[PDB]
């Protein structure tokens, strides 16, 4: 009877599945590379999807994915043991290497696109008309590191257009120098800002803009990433 | 402690991104709305506008003249009085019509003859709005990926609601308007059937209703922990992986067993829901016409 | 036994006890502390999940049980053949969540992004907690929890639950419901939209965080944006929970008469309680 057949006929909808699922997820990853950077032992009882052809916005170019994963870079990690596995100790500086926490991106050097044209990643003293309604306005809050120690004010506020949301901090540092601080990661209060990640002498390494008006998908891992690295290296003096 | 990124500690505003256009009818776009200062702690704060097109209305519309029959019906036990209609809103109740007539367009209006002309602009009013799901997938130029999900609910629905009630002949084996009644019906439905947890569609429907819970309850456990990495926007992430789509997998990886990409993650949920309402949708289907009862199938297994 | 990325991050330190120690891979599972922890504890757990199935005499999953100490007993120990397993191991298999949890989170101090996981869990562990450590031992007996059987728990629920009258008449059930079923809604549009707007029609541009949005503005007149429907999920959920964690430390601590009784608070109220019409009147 029908009663048996459908609670069969769809455990195959259902494994049949389990299947199209875990294969469109495995291309941006796999295959492995060993630990050195070479086709590894057992290779799960899993293909790999017939790659597919994207078409970005804009004709900025296309991707194809999966595809040639080049590790577009170096690493400073050398191997404290023997067998596959175990950890890799930090060469020298981690944090501007690039490396554990910190890590960051292989990623164009471009600045995201609204679906309008312009750069998407803009600065409020060049948003079109942006005031800030409601909240605690921080221009001019003399924003403070783990340490204890002043280390810069805020200067300006860098917002996502369409998507209209507070996203970074221009701070300028002990020499009239700017650099930006990712939102998602401090504190506003009553007068003083506070960054938990890093300390005062830390945000002279903070990697910088190359146009304080436009800034790249690319940079914006490198800093985020870096100042996220200083939750575990940088806290001997917090 | 710290920032559980879920307050934006500020807020800020321009004009409003009113969108794009493609081959949309703008001529049909409306005014813009306020800005509610609050809902921007979360999504936007931005409010509208909307496309009134020639579905716009039939859809709203048709679904008004449903809720202005259980707003005519409660007017009437409430016995047109505004103290009744508050006390015993709930329990107001409008059944089907009796297995008497059975499959006839001639019951009489007072005695559940006025179910049917409510629930014909219930279904002109989902069918006028799923059709429409398409046309703004359209005119933007997105898969049906939106349009198709949504037939997953009418799925359920339409067992409910026109479907099982076919190969029963009885308007009678429907739900119907009204607070408490329905609650009832479901009981009284786990019952005239037996017992439904022994049904692999209520145990497995079930099954759903817990992953789109523990799943998508993860992808926000998720997503967000590394938004201080572009982890929010989705999209460009997909188009160009950062630390962000790394260190997420990553944290799975080195947890679960393995985890999902960027693209995937979504198609992973997407199905794990619209399957509540596919293997529900079916669950009921059956009885009352494959089987007149569920303790049976739980021993016999044919 | 590596992703293509996953070289550089694998670095020492990272630990809550122990140190360079219990802090190491396996091929691509991790380790820590609670690494261990989440297997001493669990395994001893499968260790009883034989030992009671044998005294109980078959071996099918489809009726395997440990039953919880019986409505007797109390709140004492109890010897191993009723409950006195139930327990114990309730016990265990609970000390494994603690570590699942403990090790989820060595696992964002690696990474140290943010810890919006080792919490999202602390909420289904209480959903867990409360129906068996709270719940029970402020009702009378262990006795009323549920039974760690396969087909014995099922008929936990339809039991108890009933056991109030129908059960849906429970305000802080049909409210912690609702907290459900939407957030599936949710994950509904969620992926239909964000995957709707990844492979849009065949041949045109790939859209953008901008379309998104606009999809519903043109259809609801809203958008909770991106950023932000990704705590909506979040919360949405967590809270059905919490909301049901409660509809059932409830049920029997504070209100035993059929739920359904409840529902009179209201009906029978001053300024309209005897008034003629209506179907209590
Ligand atoms: C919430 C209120 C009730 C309850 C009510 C119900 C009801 C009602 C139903 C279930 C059903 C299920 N319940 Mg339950 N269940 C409860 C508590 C538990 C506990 C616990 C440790 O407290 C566990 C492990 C389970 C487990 C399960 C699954 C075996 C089964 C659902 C599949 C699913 O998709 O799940 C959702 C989870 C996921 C999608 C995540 C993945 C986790 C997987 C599914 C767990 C597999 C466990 C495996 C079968 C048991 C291994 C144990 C061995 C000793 C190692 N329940 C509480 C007490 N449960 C359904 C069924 O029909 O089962 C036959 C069903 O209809
Ligand atoms: C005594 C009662 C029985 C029981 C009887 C039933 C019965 C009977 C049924 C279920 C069904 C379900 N049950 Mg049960 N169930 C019981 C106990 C449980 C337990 C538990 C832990 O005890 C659980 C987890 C569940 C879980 C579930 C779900 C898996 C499933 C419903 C899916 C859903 O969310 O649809 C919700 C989604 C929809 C309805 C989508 C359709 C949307 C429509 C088209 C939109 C209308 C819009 C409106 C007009 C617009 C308003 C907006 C305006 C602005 C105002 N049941 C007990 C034991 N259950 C259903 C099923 O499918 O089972 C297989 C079902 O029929
Ligand atoms: C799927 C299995 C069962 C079932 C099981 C349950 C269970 C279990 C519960 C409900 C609950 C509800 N059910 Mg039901 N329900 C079924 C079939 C139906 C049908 C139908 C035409 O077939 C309708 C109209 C309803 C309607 C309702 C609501 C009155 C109430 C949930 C509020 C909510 O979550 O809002 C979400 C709303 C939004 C996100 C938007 C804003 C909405 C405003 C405030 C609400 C207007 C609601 C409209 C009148 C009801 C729409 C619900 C429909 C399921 C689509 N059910 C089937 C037969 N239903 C809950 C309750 O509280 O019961 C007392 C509850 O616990
Ligand atoms: C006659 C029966 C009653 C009834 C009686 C009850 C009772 C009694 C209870 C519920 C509860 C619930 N009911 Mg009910 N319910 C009824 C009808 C319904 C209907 C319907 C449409 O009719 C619906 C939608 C629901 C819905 C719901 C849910 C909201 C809720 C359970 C979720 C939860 O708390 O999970 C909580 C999640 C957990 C406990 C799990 C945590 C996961 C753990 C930590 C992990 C274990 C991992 C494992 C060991 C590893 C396996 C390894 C493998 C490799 C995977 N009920 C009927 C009317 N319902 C429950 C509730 O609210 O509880 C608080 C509850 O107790
Ligand atoms: C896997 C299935 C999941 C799911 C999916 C789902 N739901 C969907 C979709 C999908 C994919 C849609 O595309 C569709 C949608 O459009 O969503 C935004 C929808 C939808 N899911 C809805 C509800 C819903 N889904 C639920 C559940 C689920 N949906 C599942 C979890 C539940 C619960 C809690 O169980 C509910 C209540 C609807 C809101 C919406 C479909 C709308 C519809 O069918 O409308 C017909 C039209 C009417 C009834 C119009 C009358 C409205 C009011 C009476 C008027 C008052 C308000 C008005 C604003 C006044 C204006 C006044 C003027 C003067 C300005
Ligand atoms: C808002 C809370 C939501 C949620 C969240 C959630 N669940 C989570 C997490 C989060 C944030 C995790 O990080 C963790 C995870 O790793 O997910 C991938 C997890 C997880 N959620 C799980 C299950 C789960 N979550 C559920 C629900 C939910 N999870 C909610 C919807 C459900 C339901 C409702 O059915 C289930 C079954 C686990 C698969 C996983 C955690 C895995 C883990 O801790 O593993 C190590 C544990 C062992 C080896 C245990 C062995 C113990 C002994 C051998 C005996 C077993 C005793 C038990 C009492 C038997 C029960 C038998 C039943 C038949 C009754
Ligand atoms: C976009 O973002 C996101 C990601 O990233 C891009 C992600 O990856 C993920 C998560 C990834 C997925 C692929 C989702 C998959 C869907 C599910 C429904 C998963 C749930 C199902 C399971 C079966 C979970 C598996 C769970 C367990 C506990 C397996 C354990 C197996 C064993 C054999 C036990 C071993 C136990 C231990 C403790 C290891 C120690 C071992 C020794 C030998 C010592 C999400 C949600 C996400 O949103
Ligand atoms: C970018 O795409 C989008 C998402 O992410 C990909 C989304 O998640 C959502 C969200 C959609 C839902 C259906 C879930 C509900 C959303 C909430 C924000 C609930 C808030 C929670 C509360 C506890 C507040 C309670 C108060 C109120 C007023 C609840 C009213 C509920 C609504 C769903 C009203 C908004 C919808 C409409 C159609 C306006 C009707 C107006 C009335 C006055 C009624 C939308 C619209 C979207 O477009
Ligand atoms: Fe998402
Ligand atoms: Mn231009």
């Amino acid at each position: 009877d029908l009663a048996s057949l459908a609670i069969y006929s769809f455990w195959i909808f259902l494994a049949g599945l389990i299947y199209y699922l875990q294969t469109e997820n495995m291309r941006e990853g796999y295959p492995l590379e060993n630990e050195d950077g070479t086709p590894a032992a057992n290779q799960g009882p899993f293909p790999l999807p017939k790659p597919k052809t994207f078409i970005l916005p804009h004709g900025r170019g296309t991707l194809t994915v999966p595809g040639p994963e080049s590790e577009d870079r170096p690493i400073a990690l050398a191997r404290t043991a023997v067998s596959e596995g175990f950890p890799h100790a930090p060469t020298g500086d981690p944090m501007k290497d690039g490396v554990g926490p910190a890590s960051w991106v292989a990623r164009r050097d471009l600045p995201e696109l609204d679906g309008h044209g312009h750069n998407k990643i803009k600065p409020m003293k060049a948003a079109a008309g942006f005031h800030v309604s409601a909240g605690k306005n921080p221009i001019g809050l003399p924003v403070r590191g783990c340490d204890l120690e002043i280390a810069g004010k805020v200067v300006d506020i860098w917002v996502d257009i369409p998507e209209q949301m507070a996203r970074f901090l221009e701070v300028e540092l002990k020499d009239g120098s700017t650099r930006l601080l990712p939102m998602q990661m401090v504190k506003v209060q009553s007068n003083r800002v506070h960054v938990n990640a890093l300390s005062s002498d830390l945000f002279a390494g903070i990697p910088t803009i190359k146009s304080p008006t436009e800034v790249t998908l690319l940079e914006e891992d490198k800093i985020c990433g870096y100042v996220a690295g200083g939750l575990m290296y940088a806290a001997p003096k917090r | 402690a710290e920032y559980q990124n879920i307050f934006s500690q500020v807020q800020v505003r321009g004009p409003a991104d009113l969108g794009m256009t493609e081959d949309v009818n703008l001529a049909n776009r409306s005014g813009v709305g306020p800005f509610s200062t609050l809902l921007g702690w979360f999504g936007n704060a931005q409010l509208g506008p909307i496309y009134l097109g020639s579905l716009g209305v039939l859809s709203l519309f048709s679904g008004l003249m449903w809720f202005f029959t259980i707003g005519i019906w409660f007017w009437y036990q409430a016995g047109w009085n505004p103290a009744v209609f508050l006390r015993d809103l709930f329990f107001f109740s409008l059944e089907p019509p009796a297995p008497e007539y059975g499959l006839s367009f001639a019951a009489p209006l007072k005695e559940g003859g006025l179910w049917l002309i409510a629930s014909f602009f219930m279904f002109v009013a989902v069918w006028s709005w799923w059709g429409r799901t398409y046309l703004r997938a359209q005119a933007l130029g997105m898969g049906k990926h939106t349009a198709w999900a949504f037939l997953s609910a009418i799925w359920l629905w339409m067992v409910l609601g026109f479907i099982r009630p076919i190969l029963m002949g009885s308007w009678s084996e429907a739900v119907p308007y009204g607070i408490f009644s329905h609650l009832d019906w479901t009981n009284n439905f786990s019952l005239v059937h037996g017992n439904l947890f022994y049904n692999p569609f209520h145990g497995l429907s079930i099954a759903f209703l817990y992953g789109s819970a523990l799943l998508f309850a993860m992808h926000g456990a998720t997503i967000l922990a590394v938004s201080r990495f572009g982890g929010e926007r989705e999209l460009e992430q997909i188009a160009d992986r950062g630390t962000a789509a790394e260190r997420a997998a990553l944290f799975w990886r080195w947890t679960m067993g393995f985890n999902a990409t960027m693209e995937g993650i979504h198609r992973w949920a997407i199905w794990m829901a619209v399957l509540v309402t596919l293997t529900g949708g079916i669950g009921i289907l059956l009885s009352g016409t494959v089987v007149d009862n569920w303790y049976v199938w739980g021993q016999n297994h044919g | 036994a590596l992703l293509s990325f996953e070289r550089k991050y694998r670095v020492p330190g990272g630990t809550l006890v122990g140190g360079n120690l219990f802090d190491f891979w396996v091929g691509p599972f991790y380790v820590g502390f609670f690494g261990v922890a989440t297997f001493f504890f669990a395994a001893l757990g499968i260790i009883l999940i034989a030992w009671s199935a044998v005294l109980q005499g078959t071996w099918n999953p489809q009726l395997i049980s440990v039953y919880p100490p019986a409505l007797e007993y109390g709140l004492g120990g109890a010897p191993l053949a009723k409950g006195g397993l139930w327990q114990i191991i309730t016990i265990c298999a609970t000390g494994a969540f603690v570590s699942w949890a403990l090790r989820e989170v060595e696992i964002c101090r690696k990474l140290g992004i943010g810890y919006h996981i080792p919490f999202a869990f602390a909420f289904a562990i209480l959903a867990y907690l409360t129906l068996v450590l709270f719940r029970p031992v402020m009702m009378g007996a262990w006795g009323y929890a549920f039974p760690y059987g396969i087909w014995t728990h099922l008929d936990w629920v339809s039991n108890t639950g009933y056991t109030y009258g129908n059960f849906h008449y429970n305000p802080a059930h049909m409210i912690a419901i609702s907290f459900f079923f939407t957030n599936a809604l949710a994950l509904a549009l969620h992926g239909a939209l964000v995957l709707s707007a990844a492979n849009p029609e065949k041949g045109k541009e790939m859209r953008t965080p901008d379309h998104e949005d606009t999809f519903f503005r043109d259809l609801v007149g809203y958008s909770i944006g991106t950023l932000g429907i990704h705590r909506l999920g979040l919360l949405l959920s967590l809270s059905a929970v919490f909301f049901s964690a409660l509809c059932m430390i409830i049920t029997g601590t504070i209100w035993f008469d059929q739920w359904v009784d409840w529902w009179q608070w209201w009906v029978k109220l001053p300024w309209w309680a005897n008034i003629p019409g209506g179907i209590n009147g």
